[PDB]
């Protein structure tokens, strides 16, 4: 997480949490947030705002409220990087890498050390070559 | 001049016999300093 | 969580969908780093040169005294600053500046003949003259002295002065230094040396295993290299310069004061402290080996490691060597009764087990000179050890001791030695060069095994040590060449030293079967070492004979053989035996000697081969 | 970076400059106002009047001077020039002066050298030495002054670069993706520069100074930089009168120093500085660029605010701590936290070395009064609280204050014991510098956690002072203080959800060395254990007198929880210190003693009975109300997490006799107190979430991981029914986030599919009436029929039966059978749905499959069955 | 001249108890026939009871370095401070070590030390380690010098 969100939503978070202004701390109660929650789009609960309020007075600053903001929002963030991952080679469209562009793709692009695709695709002989990169992605990671 | 730790020693009271005896012996510029190292000590003001 | 930082990778978005401003400040911190740091220019003599100058000093309109000038009150002001009595040394740029321009103004920085070999020495004594004449040792002394033992930046910048004003061997600097020390009685100065060498780092196995496991777990040191194993080598190592250099030049004087300080109150062994942290480095440097023994190959990072512990213990060696050698017995009997050899044991054993490892790889070759470089150091300072020794000395007693602990260690390196000076008549040998009809040098391995079965001096087990040594090609051919150019060329010259100690010592101590036994497993590398093994008597200092040691060229033996040099002698011999008197005999000898010198450069220029 | 083609220097400070610079605000004073805001800002005074009236007068005492007259100002010359020259540089420094006053200025100061493109300047006549000092302060200016205008230009050419690179990349890029299909081999090396950090990616890109043909740049943008890299060198001077203001500053300095012996060491030193300065132009550049930050307009307003509010607070830093300093401080960081800046520039903000102020900060007030009670704990909390926000908005943030982790420990004691303080005491700053960092948690050295293990030894030997003082029983030992240690060795040896193998094994070696750490029991020599220890402490609760001070929670502490929470923090700590698995496969030997360590340390019986430990159930009462019992002042399900933890970590489950044992003694009971805890009005209570995050957290995933040793279960039929059917009942159960119910999904469908076929007839029956209905909660049920029935197709199909297994008793046939005609039905009368028909038309197949088609409709139906405990909705 | 440990020597291990505010000095001594645990011997009273140091008297078989000791367990040197060595009994010819089991009297996490035959595992040596600031660690031992031994094994010290 190195500065997951950008200028422009934590821009627009910026005026969610401003509308109410007030010194910051004054008019950021428990009812605001779930009228900001629903002013931004997403529709959370009654209990998915006291799970919140109290972790968390009621009054919520602009460093917190960023903060649990960020930490649930750091999800769904692989989107745009599968599609790029899939728009950038392969594009015969049957969405599977050859073992020669698992391997360039392996060639550590910042560590630089060889043999350990090889070791890879032989210590996952039946993944194969015929692999997707998002069923891969979550193979490979934990 | 030396000890901050006894500056903060010196109160309203202190303060007030030192303008008494400003007041009482007449003019003194030894007794100017002594305010102005109250004031300001080891370039850390003393706002009270 | 490589895994982890693969994906990362795979997610990264690039400069062109990054914005400007952020992009802006990436090449901004990329430029200063890339161009902006690494340019240099050269300033500091000119800037030293106009500031010793004097400005006006006839127009000055006073007379009353010679002023002093901006570099003498430069350096006066540090000095008051540093004699300032304080709890701490405060860190001070202007001193960190002004000490790095004049360290960089005291140097001035192939074959050199010897006219610009004495112009680069009286340059070198004139800019560091420039310095030592307004108070720089003082200086540097007083700086040192009030660090009081605390390692910094400080420090640095003035053992690197130190070491810039002392280079060669400065014998006034030395003196200037000395007289300060005496008058002022200054304990804090040797206080805050041995505080400073004990503060000194060594090689951390510990760190190095966590810094693999962070670089395993697939992230990127985004700073530079892990600096945490061998924390300040270059601080270590200009601390150690900077007191060899205090003796260096057999300066008896600095080589009694270091090891006790007669007019002070208190005193430090700076021989002893020297010699601990040997021991300390000696350590370290056989537990990373222990670290990498199993594993086959040795990383990139691993070999920096060692290159810079070898670096670290070569100039302590060179230290302790500076300290022993003229002879200063009382720094010999000092180390004598230290814990040296301990330390030279574990280097023996490094050394041994090191030389087998490396030798078979060939992306160590780099290390192995290294390696082998610092073992002809310690051979050197064990021979200093032994200057000025008689007939069964003590100290060659306790150094056959030692060489009967480390009995295995010093077997193999023999065998070592041996293995790879039989080379060159492997190699000569018609057997061998009939295999090769042509002169392109490229025999097959096949071929070469065979040569070397039939040469019939290597034993079974040094072929095939020889074979796993030799570059493998993808026409399974090595160029012999190349071979004995890289693994014979650093035999005749690290193992002379060996030889040269194994011979004073057999010569110092004739009853000892433990050394014998030595000598007849030594005795193929003696044997090749006689021809270059020079020999002669000379009368020692200590009103004693004493023999000498040393290496000859076969070239000087070559042009010594020269028909027209034999022709000389004979003239010499019949002048001086017949008509030479006998009172300037040893005159005429040496007359003799200068211009046979001259003669076998002469010789040496007018043949060719 | 120059005015013209003509490449000489124009007059500093003369030009554009447009970086960020403080606002210059005054106000009007008045005392016939009573405003009160007046107070703010200086008062005000006719800058125009005191330009025009300081260059007069400079212009004046210069001329005056030049004829050495023995009638100076005041007497002397430093009395005609320094007070004047102190006003001019303070105006300077101020930039009140513009074009025409800085032209006038500088031609007094050097008319040969400041010439726009019989008379002498201040610098040749003869000053004195308080006279030069201030000249030297006036050309460090005007060196500064050049080196912005320097850093201005750089990032002017930056802008138009940086451009066009980007371009370049872009279209590289698509070229490669162009030629991808005929190059093959070379695109990975094509795209390891667009598959590198940003950083390393301009790092190559600017790799070109020196040869080094490794360099996508183009020859134009190559040439573009190389230009501006010269045009920045000649700038500098790195490569006649003086006609620059280098080369007159050091002429000047050398001429003063070698024409008088300077007996003020700040005038030698100021004069030396400035000519290093002269000659080292580059190290300029180099202190300035780290330094030097770029915005976009948008973000211009803000940063002039959060400037504004550091600015205060590093005002604030020359002043004696007060209460009103402390309030205006605390305001300040409260508007530093507020401005959005501060999240969206970290490096910004590093650069700027606010940390480093607030730190300064911290260590003025601990310092003050360090060895009694500190003064002003909530300016304490408000620095420790802004560096734990500062550690969390970036990782670069946390390594700067990692640095500073030595101090933070020494002071980590500030704060502990206060509740409410928590996430503002050192400590807390600590953990934040090292949490979910596997870098700074490796870095993390030996010497730090021996002092975190010296004071968690301190606090189990010593009670709490303040406690004490405040009223609390006088036990002998600090679990308050305890946990917060042990949590903070938690972060230090856990970081990322996996164990950190070296921490783990150095603060267990410093734990079995101290054993007081421990608390009163596991000591040894004399005592009890943990379960006779949660047992006392749940005693303690249940007993007011021994919990409480005995003169909103304040200043209550719950001294049975806090025992409670210590414990439980212990165990967590060694749980996660415990060894892996695979090691332990691999037969480590330090990994095996450590787990021999751990497992002697805590016996099995005694994690397994404070499991077994029951809660207290939230009741409804008269009125239609519930009473629910206090989460702080009790038990809780976050402590039998950890011991859950410890159980599988350390001791592990591989026997399904141990297995079946913890599941009967400790886990069934709270799956069927959460499954009863599934009504409207119980279901919100704090209770209720709590076990069943503690369930869905920590029982479940268990269960899910030791679920193939439920493969020969015979005779434990009742027990793993019931477990089934409580899991079924507490995921039709409502008010549970997607997570827990897919972890129930997990569980159950994992559980079923290891069980035997014969065995889960009552589940069939619980679903044959739940299924029909096809509502949002069926899609767990319709999977794990499908799965059950592929598996166990034989168990009904064929006439003998799968095996030892044997066949179906007829009911469940009737069962089967009525579930696929509810099935069809339910989809035949249901309106379309993707994902339902998705998953209910496998499920139909399947039970179609596993029904033998000769089978027989039962006329006579089963053995009088028994749907009496059937009900709707309540079900029992 | 301060002799130094070296390891075909017989030793035995003294203790100091100030029991009753008094003095005492135990040998460490083990039976080995029929009794493996061991126990403590007075010697302070040796004017008017004869201590029996047959069974007191030790011999340090082996003393090598805790690399060295690893390596042999995968697969006259005198005593250094670091070494791993092996104490036996110069009576029953076993040897020193920290058996598996405890006498449980509320030690609860230590073992009891007694002998065996089997030199076998790490349970037999012994690591020594210096007593006070002045001795270090890798010089070598003397015969006036304190000492403290931990158990390879248990990694606990002779208590
Ligand atoms: O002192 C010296 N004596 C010599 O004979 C000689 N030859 C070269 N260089 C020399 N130096």
């Amino acid at each position: 997480m190195a500065d997951q969100l950008t200028e422009e939503q934590i821009a627009e978070f910026k005026e969610a949490f401003s509308l109410f202004d007030k010194d910051g701390d004054g008019t950021i109660t428990t009812k605001e947030l779930g009228t900001v929650m629903r002013s931004l789009g997403q529709n959370p609960t009654e209990a998915e705002l006291q799970d919140m309020i109290n972790e968390v007075n009621g009054t919520i600053d602009f460093p917190e409220f960023l903060t649990m903001m960020a930490r649930k929002m750091k999800d769904t963030d692989s989107e745009e990087e599968i599609r790029e991952a899939f728009r950038v080679f392969d594009k015969d469209g049957n969405g599977y890498i050859s073992a020669a562009e698992l391997r360039h793709v392996m060639t550590n692009l910042g560590e630089k050390l060889t043999d350990e695709e090889v070791d890879e695709m032989i210590r996952e002989a039946d993944i194969d070559g015929q692999v997707n990169y998002e069923e891969f992605v979550q193979m490979m990671t934990a | 001049v030396e000890s901050p730790e006894a500056l903060n020693i010196i109160k309203e009271g202190h303060i007030k016999s030192i303008i008494s005896l400003l007041d009482k012996h007449g003019r003194n510029h030894k007794v100017l300093d002594v305010l102005c190292s109250l004031c300001v000590c080891h370039g850390v003001a003393v706002r009270s | 969580q490589r895994k982890r930082a693969v994906v990362a990778c795979f997610r990264m978005a690039p400069l062109y969908n990054l914005p400007r401003h952020r992009a802006v400040n990436l090449f901004l911190q990329g430029y200063e780093k890339s161009w902006i740091e690494t340019e240099e220019h050269y300033f500091e003599d000119k800037l030293i040169e106009d500031l010793a100058k004097p400005g006006a000093e006839p127009p000055e309109e006073d007379e009353g005294t010679k002023r002093v000038d901006p570099l003498h009150q430069l350096i006066l002001l540090f000095s008051r600053t540093a004699l300032t009595e304080k709890c701490k040394l405060e860190e001070d740029f202007l001193y960190m500046a002004y000490a790095d321009i004049m360290a960089k103004s005291c140097h001035d920085e192939e074959v050199k003949s010897f006219e610009e070999k004495e112009m680069e020495k009286q340059k070198l004594l004139y800019q560091q003259a420039r310095l030592h004449d307004r108070g720089a040792a003082e200086m540097v002394l007083q700086t040192i002295s009030a660090s009081k033992g605390e390692t910094g930046p400080m420090v640095a910048a003035t053992l690197k002065l130190g070491i810039a004003i002392l280079n060669g061997g400065n014998s006034t600097v030395q003196q200037k230094m000395l007289d300060y020390l005496k008058e002022k009685k200054d304990v804090g100065f040797f206080q805050s040396l041995a505080g400073l060498m004990q503060s000194c780092s060594v090689l951390d196995l510990n760190a190095f295993e966590r810094q693999n496991k962070a670089e395993g777990l697939g992230m990127v040191t985004e700073e530079g290299s892990g600096e945490k194993v061998l924390q300040d080598d270059e601080f270590t190592c200009d601390l150690f310069r900077f007191l060899q250099l205090l003796c260096e030049g057999h300066n008896s004087d600095f080589q009694n004061y270091l090891r006790t300080q007669t007019g002070n109150n208190t005193t430090v062994n700076i021989i002893i402290s020297t010699v601990d942290y040997l021991l300390r480095v000696q350590e370290s440097i056989s537990d990373f080996y222990w670290y990498y023994s199993g594993k086959d190959v040795i990383d990139e990072q691993g070999q920096r490691n060692f290159s810079k512990a070898i670096q670290v213990a070569k100039q302590v060696f060179n230290t302790l060597t500076e300290y022993i050698q003229g002879p200063c017995t009382g720094n010999q009997q000092s180390l004598a009764h230290s814990r040296l050899w301990d330390a030279v044991v574990g280097f023996l054993h490094v050394f041994a087990h090191m030389q087998m490892k490396l030798s078979q790889d060939s992306s160590q070759i780099e290390l192995l000179k290294e390696l082998m470089d610092l073992q002809k150091d310690m051979v050197v300072m064990l021979l200093s050890m032994l200057e000025g020794n008689v007939v069964n000395g003590t100290i060659g007693k306790q150094m056959v001791d030692m060489l009967v602990e480390s009995s295995n260690n010093v077997e193999m390196i023999l065998k070592f030695f041996d293995m790879f000076l039989k080379l060159k008549d492997l190699t000569s040998s018609d057997t061998f060069k009939e295999y090769d009809p042509d002169g392109k040098g490229v025999i097959s391995k096949r071929d070469f095994h065979k040569a070397m079965e039939s040469h019939k001096h290597y034993t079974q087990s040094e072929t095939e040590f020889l074979l796993s040594c030799a570059e493998t090609d993808e026409n399974e051919t090595l160029d012999y060449e190349e071979f004995v150019k890289r693994f014979h060329e650093p035999a005749k010259d690290i193992g002379f030293n060996v030889a040269v100690l194994l011979t004073n010592l057999s010569e110092h101590m004739p009853n000892d079967t433990r050394l014998q036994t030595f000598l007849e497993l030594a005795e193929s590398v003696l044997n090749y070492f006689q021809p270059f093994l020079g020999r002669i008597e000379i009368m020692g200092s200590a009103k004693r004979i004493e023999r000498v040691y040393f290496e000859i060229s076969e070239s000087s033996r070559t042009q010594w053989e020269k028909p027209q040099v034999k022709e000389s002698k004979r003239q010499f011999i019949f002048d001086v035996v017949n008509e030479g008197g006998e009172k300037e005999k040893m005159e005429l000898f040496v007359n003799f000697c200068e211009d046979t010198i001259f003669e076998m450069q002469l010789a040496a220029q007018i043949s060719e081969s | 970076l120059f005015p013209d083609e003509n490449k000489k220097h124009g007059l500093p400070g003369i030009g554009l400059s447009t970086s960020l610079r403080p606002r210059m605000q005054f106000s009007s004073p008045s005392f016939v106002s009573i405003s009160n805001e007046c107070y703010q800002y200086s008062p005000e005074f006719p800058l125009d009047i005191l330009k025009s009236k300081t260059i007069q007068m400079l212009t004046e005492a210069v001329k005056e001077g030049s004829l050495h007259a023995r009638d100076p100002v005041g007497g002397t010359t430093e009395f005609l020039f320094v007070p004047l020259i102190k006003l001019f540089y303070t105006l300077l420094i101020m930039g009140i002066f513009h074009n025409e006053d800085l032209k006038h200025i500088l031609q007094l100061i050097e008319p040969s050298v400041f010439k726009e493109a019989p008379k002498e300047g201040l610098l040749q006549m003869k000053l004195p030495e308080p006279v030069k000092l201030q000249m030297c302060l006036l050309l460090q200016y005007l060196c500064d002054c050049q080196v912005r205008h320097r850093i201005e230009a750089i990032v002017a050419f930056s802008d138009d670069f940086v451009a066009k690179l980007q371009d370049n990349q872009r279209f590289r890029y698509n070229e490669v993706m162009q030629a991808l299909n005929m190059s093959a081999a070379l695109t990975a090396r094509k795209t390891k520069e667009f598959r590198s950090p940003p950083q390393e990616q301009i790092n190559m890109l600017l790799n070109f100074k020196d040869d080094k043909s490794e360099c996508p740049c183009p020859e134009e943008i190559r040439d573009q930089l190389l230009d501006f890299h010269e045009d920045l060198m000649t700038h500098c001077g790195i490569e006649k009168k003086s006609s620059t203001l280098q080369q007159l500053i050091s002429e000047t300095m050398v001429r003063w120093a070698q024409e008088s012996v300077i007996e003020d060491p700040e005038l030698v030193r100021a004069m030396f500085v400035l000519l290093h300065r002269q000659y080292d132009g580059i190290g300029g550049l180099v202190r300035a660029l780290p330094k030097t930050y770029t915005i976009n307009g948008v973000s211009v307003e803000d940063t002039i605010n959060l400037l504004a509010s550091l600015g205060q607070i590093r005002s604030l830093l020359s002043v004696r701590m007060g209460k009103e300093e402390e309030k205006l401080m605390i305001r300040g960081l409260g508007d530093i936290m507020n401005n959005k800046v501060f999240y969206q520039h970290p490096n910004l903000m590093r650069a700027l070395g606010m940390h480093e102020t607030v730190m300064e900060v911290m260590v003025n007030v601990l310092g003050g009064g360090e060895s009694k009670e500190i003064t002003f704990p909530k300016m304490v909390a408000n620095c420790c609280r802004f560096l734990c926000y500062f550690c969390r908005i970036s990782r670069q943030n946390q390594k700067a204050m990692f640095d500073h982790l030595s101090y933070l420990l020494e002071n980590s004691s500030v704060g502990l014991a206060s509740p409410a303080m928590r996430g503002s005491t050192p400590l807390d700053v600590a953990a934040a510098s090292v949490m979910d960092n596997n870098e700074l948690a490796l870095a993390l050295r030996e010497p730090d956690l021996e002092k975190v293990v010296r004071y968690l030894a301190g606090c189990g030997l010593q009670s709490c002072q303040m406690l004490v003082s405040k009223g609390y029983p006088d036990i002998g030992w600090n679990p308050v203080e305890g946990e917060r240690y042990l949590d903070f060795l938690r972060f230090a040896v856990f970081c990322n959800g996996e164990s950190v193998e070296e921490n783990a094994n150095v603060v267990v070696r410093l734990l079995i060395r101290r054993p007081e750490c421990f608390g009163p029991a596991l000591r040894g020599e004399g005592g009890n254990g943990l379960l006779a220890a949660m047992e006392e402490a749940i005693k303690i609760a249940e007993d007011p007198s021994r919990d409480g001070p005995s003169p909103e929670e304040d200043d209550t502490i719950h001294m049975g929880n806090a025992i409670m929470t210590f414990y439980s923090a212990l165990i967590d700590l060694l749980g996660r210190c415990a060894p892996e698995m695979h090691l332990i496969h691999a037969g480590k030997g330090e990994a095996i003693r450590i787990r021999s360590i751990l497992r002697s340390l805590i016996p099995l019986g005694d994690l397994v009975g404070v499991i077994s430990i029951a809660f207290q159930m939230p009741t409804i009462a008269k009125d239609g109300n519930v009473v629910e019992p206090d989460m702080s002042a009790g038990f809780c399900p976050d402590h039998k997490a950890a011991m859950v933890l410890f159980l599988d970590s350390v001791y592990g489950i591989e026997v399904q006799d141990f297995l079946l044992h913890l599941l009967e003694v400790g886990f069934l009971p709270d799956l069927r107190a959460a499954a009863s805890l599934d009504t409207a009005a119980l279901s919100a209570t704090d209770m209720a979430l709590a076990l069943n995050r503690y369930l869905c957290t920590a029982v479940l995933p268990l269960l899910t991981r030791c679920a193939p040793l439920f493969a020969g279960t015979e005779h434990h039929a009742s027990l793993i029914d019931s477990l089934l059917h409580t899991v079924y009942r507490l995921s039709k159960g409502c008010s549970l986030t997607k997570a827990q119910r897919d972890s129930i999904e997990v569980c159950l469908l994992s559980i079923c599919g290891q069980l035997r076929p014969s065995m889960m007839q009552h589940l069939l029956r619980r679903l044959v009436f739940d299924v029909p209905l096809l509502n949002e909660h069926a899609k767990m049920p319709l999977k794990l029929l499908t799965n059950h029935y592929e598996r166990c197709w034989k168990y009904y199909c064929l006439p003998g039966g799968w095996g030892n297994f044997g066949a179906a008793s007829e009911e469940e046939l009737h069962l089967s059978r009525k579930l696929f005609w509810g099935i069809f039905d339910a989809l035949s009368q249901k309106k379309y749905e993707q994902e339902l028909f998705k998953l209910a038309l496998p499920c139909l197949s399947a039970v179609a499959g596993a029904l033998p088609p000769d089978y027989m409709e039962s006329n006579y139906v089963s053995m009088m069955e028994k749907q009496s405990s059937m009900d709707s909705e309540g079900n029992f | 001249e301060i002799q130094f440990l070296r390891t075909d020597d017989e030793v035995v291990l003294q203790c100091t108890a100030t029991i009753h505010k008094e003095q005492q000095k135990l040998c460490l001594a083990a039976e080995g026939f029929g009794n493996r645990l061991c126990f403590l011997e007075s010697t302070s009273n040796s004017k008017n009871v004869p201590p029996d140091l047959s069974i007191c008297t030790f011999v340090l078989e082996q003393s090598l370095s805790v690399r060295a000791l690893q390596e042999m367990l995968a697969n006259h040197r005198t005593l250094l401070y670091g070494h791993a060595i092996l104490l036996r009994h110069s009576y029953s010819g076993m040897y020193l070590c920290c058996l598996s089991t405890s006498r449980s009297s509320t030690d609860k996490l230590a073992f009891d030390v007694g002998l065996q035959e089997d030199t076998t595992g790490e349970a037999c040596w012994w690591t020594i380690h210096p007593a006070s600031k002045q001795r270090s660690e890798g010089e070598k031992v003397r015969v006036g010098d304190d000492l403290i031994l931990v158990s390879v094994s248990s990694e606990r010290y002779l208590h």
